[PDB]
């Protein structure tokens, strides 16, 4: 165990850009193109 | 420089400027212990 | 190898930990809530497809596990080398239909 | 602009004057007005 | 993401014009504190403007 | 020992790069400006 | 003036209020409605006509509008329970709005949190805390003399899913006195 100086980082998302529940960032163009854009849990596909 | 938050910081200055000089009939608008290096002051002349 | 009793002491607990989604009423488990009417059994007793005002589906053709990836699921006791129960859910699909 | 509400999380900031930096999923550099004619 | 921050700030900042920029954080259960500051664009090496505010629980990380 | 480096780094000018208006050709979501005698081809002329 | 309204659910149903009537008042210029709305509203959409009878029905003046729900991905919602009162706040008494954190995630949500634009800028914020009771603080700070000429309410929280967080947030105009601070 050690108290830090260090911060633990934040984790940051997508803004414009759709995100996945895993955290990665994919085009709004790609939400229903009916592919699975994300990689594995394809939130670009839930319920259109 | 490009990416300050990855690393420690003493986010708290060590380097300072004295206190700001006084003026004739004016005073320093703002007031602290000390002043870092590049923070900036504004004077206000008094009463009329 | 076991022997177990009951109490009646009063120590505080903090066994709440929050399912921030839906509770999955017979098994315990948590699912979030885009899987809910996704079509498809994400608390093992079906219990997220309750009530569904509409079910959306996503996987468009029938899709075979592969082979042996529910065997796979279970842990190994690694002495005797064997798989000894299942740990994982790889009857879950978060979505996927990839 | 507007009297008030929004589309979405940044768009109630935006339609509300402000401006946001967030780690938390929206950003409104999505957006924009028009020349503004919403009397309240 | 159990760590999550707000800035918010005038959708235009005026110059001159002693803008109140406020900060938010969540997630946390321990002080620290942030140099929210105005800099140089594109070259982002000048500051026109900095404070050192104190996000504690004393003011709820506000 | 790898042949070439990058370091991320700030910039000093604006990027000056043009988007195409491709007079009446059209413009593909991924924007490629396909051939105007293609619009409603049937197949996908643009992939996207 | 009279006004129809098609509200729409969660799901297909498209559902009708009756229509209603009512007079543009007569020093405010306003025609002023209130709807009550289905729990599972997703939209709105609304048309008004005049109703003055002195009009042949097909040149009466009319306007259709369309209202949407905040559109929260992680379906988690903030309400600021304000009526819109047509009349201003005088300056320095209590405001008095309350605020609903409707969210499925509320046991992560100790807080909300709001900011006061005044002109171009924020001139008050603040923090607001959740109750034993599950509801929250109400917004009732004095209105004062920074807000005059009139002023806005911004209201937000951040929540967590297990895995996700979102930005959630309202906010309402609020007309105040007309009065100055030099009094004079
Ligand atoms: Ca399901």
């Amino acid at each position: 165990s050690c108290e830090p100086t260090r911060g633990c980082p934040t984790e940051e998302g997508c803004g414009e850009r759709f995100r996945c529940f895993s955290g990665q960032c994919i085009s709004k163009s790609l939400v229903c193109n009916g592919d699975s854009d994300c990689d594995e849990d394809s939130a670009d596909e839930d319920r259109c | 420089l490009l990416e300050p938050h990855c690393f420690p910081l003493s986010l708290v200055p060590t380097e300072f400027c004295p206190s700001p000089p006084a003026l004739k009939d004016g005073f320093v608008q703002d007031e602290g212990t000390m002043f870092p290096v590049g923070k900036n002051v504004v004077y206000t002349c008094n009463e009329g | 190898d076991k022997e177990v009793e009951d109490c009646v002491t009063n120590r505080p607990c903090r066994s709440q930990v929050r399912c921030e989604g839906f509770v999955c009423a017979q098994t315990g488990r948590c699912v979030n809530r885009r899987l809910l009417c996704n079509g498809d059994n994400d608390c093992g007793d079906q219990s997220d497809e309750a009530n569904c005002r509409r079910i959306y589906k996503k996987c468009q053709h029938e899709m075979d596990q592969y082979w042996g990836i529910g065997s796979l699921a279970s842990g190994i006791n690694l002495f005797t080398n064997s798989f000894e129960g299942p740990v994982l859910d790889h009857r879950y699909y978060a979505g996927g239909c990839s | 602009c507007g009297a008030g509400g929004g589309l979405n999380n940044a768009n109630v900031f935006h339609l509300a004057g402000l401006t946001f930096l967030t780690n938390a999923n929206a950003d409104d550099s999505q957006e924009n007005d028009e020349p503004c004619k919403e009397i309240l | 993401q159990e760590q999550t921050y707000v800035i918010s700030a005038p959708k235009i900042f005026r110059v001159g014009a002693s803008e109140n920029i406020v900060i938010q954080v969540y997630g946390y259960t321990e002080a620290f504190d942030a140099t929210i500051s105005i800099k140089s664009y594109p070259d982002k090496k000048f500051s026109y403007s900095s404070g050192h505010v104190h996000l504690s629980s004393e003011n709820k990380f506000q | 020992a790898p042949l070439v480096a990058f370091q991320p780094c700030i910039p000093s000018k604006l990027c000056k790069i043009e988007e195409a208006d491709c007079k009446n050709k059209f413009r593909c979501d991924s924007g490629r400006c396909i051939a105007r005698k293609l619009e409603c081809n049937g197949e996908n002329d643009c992939g996207d | 003036v009279t006004l129809n309204a098609q509200t729409i659910d969660v799901n297909q149903e498209t559902s009708d209020l009756d229509p209603s009537k009512s007079v543009t008042r007569v020093d405010d210029g306003v025609a002023s409605f209130v709807l009550n709305l289905p729990s599972g509203v997703t939209v709105l959409e609304f048309n008004v006509k005049t109703d003055a009878p002195d009009l042949p029905e097909e040149n009466q003046a009319r306007e259709g509008y369309r209202a949407i729900a905040y559109s929260s991905l992680s379906q988690s919602y903030l309400y600021i329970d304000w009526t819109d009162n047509h009349k201003a706040l005088l300056v320095g008494e209590h405001l008095n709005i309350i605020v609903t954190p409707k969210s499925p995630y509320i046991d992560k949500i100790t807080h909300y949190n709001y900011l006061i634009l005044s002109k171009g800028k924020i001139i008050h914020f603040g923090t607001r805390e959740k109750f034993s009771d599950a509801s929250y603080q109400s917004i009732n700070i004095p209105v004062t003399q920074n807000m005059v000429p009139s002023s806005r309410l911004l209201v937000y929280y951040i929540v967590t899913g297990e895995q996700t967080a979102e930005l959630v947030s309202d906010s309402v105009w609020l007309n105040i006195e007309e009065k100055c601070g030099n009094q004079l």
